[PDB]
C-alpha cells in the first residue's frame, strides 16, 4: 500500500505557434509579438516640434513664396510636406533641389538676417503678375529682383564679410528672359552674368534666353543657387544683369531636424516615433510599417509577425475524438 | 528539447494546473491531489522575463537620413539610394528572424531543462525509499500522508525516517 508522486508542467487550452531552428512552427504555451504592424494613422505632436507645410514645400517657404509667408522665421524637429503643396510665384527651378531641400531640412530653421546689400544703380523690388502680393505684382520674400534704372545696369559689386561665428546660408538667383525683348529691356546687356565667390569657391551661372512652358504669365525662369559663408570668411557677388539677389542670409544650425512626406494628420497625443502613416509605438524592437521614420523607432523588417516565444511547449491530453 | 521531458517521457502537461508552470500530483491513501512548485516556475519565468527585456530594450533613435521614395527617375544616385535602402532592410530582416529562432529554440530547451531539474532534485531527495516508474512518476514504497507529500514539496523530507519501510517494501 504506496503512493505515486508525479511530476509534470503546465499546458494551455489555446497555444500559439512559433518558429524555432529546428521547426517552422511549433505551438508554445504563449508568445508576445515583435514587430509593429499598425499606426494610429495620425502624426502625434508632442514630444518633437512638427510643423505642418500646409500649402507649402520647405524650398517655397525658404524662398518666400507669399502664401508661404506664415513660415517666416519658423523651426521644426520635423517639417511635413503634404501632397497638395503647390507653388504660386516666380517659376523656378533649382539645380539640386535635393540637396538644398536636404541641407534646410536639417538645419531646422528659416531664421532669416536681413542685411544692407548696396545695388548702387539698379531699380530694387521688382516684381511680377506670377507673384501676387495682396492686389498687385510680387516676388519672393528673401529674393530682391534687381532691374535697370533709368536705361544703365552698371556691373554691380557688392561684399558681405561674415564677421559671425556661425554659417551663413545665402540664397539667390538667375533669371533666364524667354525673348532678347526681355533680356535687353530688363538689364540693357545682351547677355547678364552672375559671379557668387568666397575666397575658397565660386559659382558663374550665364542665363540662357529662351521659352519655357508657360507657368503663371511667364515663359521666363528663375534658378535658384546657394551659398555658405563660413566664419571669416566673404560673400562676393559679381554681376553685370540677370542677378536675383539675396536679401540676407539664413542662419544654418546642425541638429535632429528633418522632414518628411505625409498626409497624415497631426493630433495631440505623444509619440517618439513618426512614420508618414502616423505614429508608431516603441516598445518592440521591430516594425513592418514604414522604412521612412522620424525618432526613437524600432527597425523596419520585411515580415508582418514575428513571435517570441514566452512560455514553454505546450503538449495537451491525447483527443479522444 | 534537449532534455527528453517536455513532449519527451512526461506524456503531456496539465491543463488543470492554474497556479504554475511545474508541479506535482500524488495518489496516497488519503486521495489525490496537485500543487505547483513555485522554484522552477520562478526560475523559468526570470530567464524568460531576462531574455524579453534584454530583446525590446530601445537602441536607435535616427533623425535626418536619406530619401526612401522617389517621385522622378534620375538613375545612378538613386539606383544607389535604393540598393542602400533595400541592403539595409534585408540585413535588419534576417537579423530579427534568426533572433526569434535562436531565443524560442532555447526558451524551449530552458523550460524542458527546469522540468528536468526538478524531477532530478526529487529523485534525489526520494534517495532508495521510491523508484523511476519511466513516466515522469515515483513509485513511494512507504505510507506517505498528506504532510509526507508536503514534506516532499517544500524539501524537508527526512529520508532516513521512512528507509527502512521502504526498502522492505522494494525486496521482496
Ligand atoms: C569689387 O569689390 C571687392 C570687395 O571690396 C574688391 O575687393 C578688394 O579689392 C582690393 C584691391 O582692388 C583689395 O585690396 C588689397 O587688400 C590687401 C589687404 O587685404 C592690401 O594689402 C592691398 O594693398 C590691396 O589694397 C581688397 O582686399 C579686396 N577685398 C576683398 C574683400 O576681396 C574688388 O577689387 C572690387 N573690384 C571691382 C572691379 O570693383
Ligand atoms: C503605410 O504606408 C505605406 C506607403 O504609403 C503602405 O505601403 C503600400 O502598401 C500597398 C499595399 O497595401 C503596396 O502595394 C505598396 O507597394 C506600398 N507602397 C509603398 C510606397 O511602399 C503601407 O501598407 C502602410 N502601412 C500601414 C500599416 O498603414
Ligand atoms: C501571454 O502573452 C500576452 C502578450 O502576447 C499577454 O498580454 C498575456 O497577458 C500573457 N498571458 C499569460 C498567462 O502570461
Ligand atoms: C526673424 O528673426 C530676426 C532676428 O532673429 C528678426 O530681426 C526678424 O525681423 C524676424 N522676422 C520675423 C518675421 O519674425
Amino acid at each position: 500500500p504506496g503512493a505515486t508522486l508525479c511530476l509534470g508542467h503546465h499546458a494551455v487550452p489555446n497555444g500559439t505557434l512559433v518558429k524555432t531552428i529546428t521547426d517552422d512552427q511549433i505551438e508554445v504555451t504563449n508568445a508576445t509579438e515583435l514587430v509593429q504592424s499598425s499606426s494610429t494613422g495620425k502624426i502625434c505632436n508632442n514630444p518633437h516640434r512638427i510643423l505642418d507645410g500646409i500649402d507649402c514645400t520647405l524650398i517655397d517657404a525658404l524662398l518666400g513664396d507669399p502664401h508661404c509667408d506664415v513660415f517666416q522665421n519658423e523651426t521644426w524637429d520635423l517639417f511635413v510636406e503634404r501632397s497638395k503643396a503647390f507653388s504660386n510665384c516666380y517659376p523656378y527651378d533649382v539645380p539640386d533641389y535635393a540637396s538644398l531641400r536636404s541641407l534646410v531640412a536639417s538645419s531646422g530653421t528659416l531664421e532669416f538676417i536681413t542685411e544692407g546689400f548696396t545695388w548702387t544703380g539698379v531699380t530694387q523690388n521688382g516684381g511680377s503678375n506670377a507673384c501676387k502680393r495682396g492686389p498687385g505684382s510680387g516676388f519672393f520674400s528673401r529674393l530682391n529682383w534687381l532691374t535697370k534704372s533709368g536705361s544703365t545696369y552698371p556691373v554691380l559689386n557688392v561684399t558681405m564679410p561674415n564677421n559671425d561665428n556661425f554659417d551663413k546660408l545665402y540664397i539667390w538667383g538667375v533669371h533666364h528672359p524667354s525673348t532678347n525683348q526681355e533680356q535687353t529691356s530688363l538689364y540693357v546687356q545682351a547677355s547678364g552674368r552672375v559671379t557668387v565667390s568666397t575666397r575658397r569657391s565660386q559659382q558663374t551661372i550665364i542665363p540662357n534666353i529662351g521659352s519655357r512652358p508657360w507657368v503663371r504669365m511667364t515663359s521666363a525662369r528663375i534658378s535658384i543657387y546657394w551659398t555658405i559663408v563660413k566664419p571669416g570668411d566673404v560673400l562676393v557677388i559679381n554681376s553685370n544683369g540677370n542677378l536675383i539677389a539675396p536679401r540676407g542670409y539664413f542662419k544654418m544650425r546642425t541638429g535632429k531636424s528633418s522632414i518628411m512626406r505625409s498626409d497624415a494628420p497631426i493630433d495631440t497625443c505623444i509619440s517618439e516615433c513618426i512614420t508618414p502613416n502616423g505614429s508608431i509605438p516603441n516598445d518592440k524592437p521591430f516594425q513592418n510599417v514604414n522604412k521612412i521614420t522620424y525618432g526613437a523607432c524600432p527597425k523596419y523588417v520585411k515580415q508582418n509577425t514575428l513571435k517570441l516565444a514566452t512560455g514553454m511547449r505546450n503538449v495537451p491530453e491525447k483527443q479522444t475524438r | 528539447g534537449l532534455f527528453g521531458a517536455i513532449a519527451g517521457f512526461i506524456e503531456n502537461g496539465w491543463e488543470g494546473m492554474i497556479d504554475g508552470w511545474y508541479g506535482f500530483r500524488h495518489q496516497n491513501s488519503e486521495g489525490t491531489g496537485q500543487a505547483a512548485d513555485l522554484k522552477s516556475t520562478q526560475a523559468a519565468i526570470d530567464q524568460i522575463n531576462g531574455k524579453l527585456n534584454r530583446v525590446i530594450e530601445k537602441t536607435n533613435e535616427k533623425f535626418h537620413q536619406i530619401e526612401k521614395e522617389f517621385s522622378e527617375v534620375e538613375g545612378r544616385i538613386q539606383d544607389l539610394e535604393k540598393y542602400v535602402e533595400d541592403t539595409k532592410i534585408d540585413l535588419w530582416s534576417y537579423n530579427a528572424e534568426l533572433l526569434v529562432a535562436l531565443e524560442n529554440q532555447h526558451t524551449i530547451d530552458l523550460t524542458d531543462s527546469e522540468m528536468n531539474k526538478l524531477f532530478e532534485k526529487t529523485g534525489r531527495q526520494l534517495r532508495e525509499n521510491a523508484e523511476d516508474m519511466g513516466n515522469g512518476c515515483f513509485k513511494i514504497y512507504h505510507k506517505c500522508d498528506n504532510a509526507c507529500i508536503e514534506s516532499i514539496r517544500n524539501g524537508t523530507y527526512d529520508h532516513d525516517v521512512y528507509r527502512d519501510e521502504a526498502l522492505n517494501n522494494r525486496f521482496q
